[PDB]
């Protein structure tokens, strides 16, 4: 079995950090003002 | 034939470095905010 | 199997979903009054 | 009728065994009365 | 060779739903002020 | 002779099955308790 | 401390 | 635990 | 990992006189 | 693997309000 | 190592100052 | 040791009358 | 050996689940 | 005993004061 | 804060 | 990331 497997990489996607989805942007809902 | 020479291991008890140095943890703010003047 | 041996795969792209959107943190203050 | 000389070497690092405690250091006290909003 | 393929078994990975999540509850949603 | 891929392969091993509900973070918190 | 989420205190309660 | 940044996280003394 | 579940805890203090 | 990290309840600036109340 | 912390968000709404 | 990770977080709402 | 593999450890995590000031505005 | 080697099961037994409380605040 | 000082 | 924590409002005391 010389070179048995084709060195399966990071079994798909490498690149650890995620932080994907962006549920929203900012500004909790309500009524703006200095109150 | 004759004796050998040293060399062996496999895994001689892997340990792992120390964890880390004392963080800032959860630094507080104060007993109560709003004003230091007399009530 | 001389194919490969490196413990190569350390997690991957999607990783922590960490959506990091902040639909609202502090915007319109719910009509504070 | 002679065996070898299996003088197995030691472990150059061996069981160093770093504590790996992990930084808990938590300066977490500013709770002195921060001018409480009682005025 | 290959007497009985000793430990030539399948390699199942991370079953269930890998990606340890956790509940998160912060200061409760603020009421609707007048 | 010559093992047929000697050793073993029971890969899955331990497993955390971290299938917690996607909300994880406070989904929408608690409905605004409107106050006077 | 982490683990006691939800309403480990009054939170919404303006007071008592 | 849930291992979350919970706590009541609100204010109650001058609230009521 | 988590920082004391909202490290302070009931930051505005539980007045709750009664 | 490189991981295990926390950043849980990584508030950032949840409220960051002035004297709104 | 098991290193398990980036930033726990470092404060859960520090507080509602009375004034 | 994922290189720690994105850690964008610190104090929440220091609001109220103060 | 079935020795130095943890065991005796207690929580060792101070929940600190109470901090009551008490003296403060009203009350 | 071939046994093994592992770090302590856990720490001591801490936890009680430091979370929150105000038995005496009314803020009226 | 717009006051308390 | 030296010098890189201001998440909520750090260095933002406007009082």
């Amino acid at each position: 079995a010389p070179g048995s497997q084709g060195a399966p990489g990071l079994q798909g996607a490498p690149g650890a950090p995620g932080s994907q989805g962006a549920p929203g942007l900012q500004g909790a809902p309500g009524a703006p003002g200095s109150q | 034939g004759a004796p050998g020479a040293p060399g062996s291991q496999g895994a001689p008890g892997l340990q792992g470095a120390p964890g880390a140095p004392g963080s800032q943890g959860a630094p507080g703010l104060q007993g109560a905010p709003g004003a230091p003047g007399s009530q």
